[PDB]
C-alpha cells in the first residue's frame, strides 16, 4: 500500500490512515560484482514517534560475520517470570532477591 | 571394547554454543570454536583432536 | 566431467586425460542470514604445473 501525500495533506481530520513500514535489517546484500542499478528509493511521510511498540521480538537469524544481527532484539524477562500465584490470588513476578 | 582416547585429545562438553553459523571462503560453514584456543574451524577438517 | 582416480591409476600411458578445473573468483557469496549447509567440496587431483 501507499498513501499519497495529496491525501495526507487533504483528508478531514478523523480519517485514520494506514501507513506501512519496511524492516530492512534482513534484505539481502547485492552481490560484489553485479552492476549498479540506476534508481534510488525515498521515503517522504515519517512516523513523529517511535512505531514498534508492539514488538517483543526481531530478527531471529543467525549473522555468519556477527555474534548478533545489529538490531536484533530479545524477549524481555518478564515475558518469561511465571512468578507464583499470591495468597490473594493476584499473579507475582519471582522476587528480584531473598527477603 | 572400548577405545581409549589417544593421549593428545582435549576434552570438550558439547554445547549449543560451541558451534555456529559463519563465513568462509564463500560458504556459511558451522564453524566450531574450540574452547580453549578459542580458535574457530569452519570445516570438519583440520579440527583440534 | 569427472576422473575417477581409479582411471588414472590404471590407464595406459599414453592416455590422455581431460580435467576440469573451477576459477571460483566469481563464485557468489553466500547470504548473510542463510543457515550453513552440510557437506564439503574436496578435490583429490592436482596439477603438478601452472
Amino acid at each position: 500500500q501507499h498513501v499519497d501525500a495529496e491525501s495526507i495533506m487533504t483528508a478531514p481530520k478523523g480519517k485514520l490512515f494506514h501507513l506501512q513500514f519496511m524492516d530492512g535489517l534482513l534484505r539481502p546484500e547485492p552481490s560484489a560484482f553485479d552492476p549498479p542499478a540506476s534508481g534510488e528509493d525515498m521515503r517522504l511521510i515519517y512516523p513523529l514517534q517511535p512505531i514498534s511498540v508492539a514488538r517483543s521480538m526481531r530478527a531471529i537469524v543467525n549473522h555468519n560475520e556477527v555474534d548478533r544481527p545489529r538490531g536484533a532484539v530479545a524477549p524481555s524477562s518478564y515475558e518469561m517470570d511465571t512468578g507464583t500465584l499470591s495468597r490473594n490470588g493476584d499473579l507475582l513476578y519471582s522476587p528480584v532477591a531473598n527477603g | 571394547f572400548v577405545p581409549d582416547v589417544p593421549e593428545g585429545y582435549v576434552a570438550v562438553q558439547y554445547a549449543h554454543r560451541l558451534f555456529s553459523s559463519s563465513l568462509a571462503n564463500k560458504r556459511n560453514r558451522v564453524t566450531y570454536t574450540h574452547p580453549p584456543t578459542g580458535m574457530a574451524y569452519p570445516s570438519p577438517t583440520g579440527r583440534p583432536h
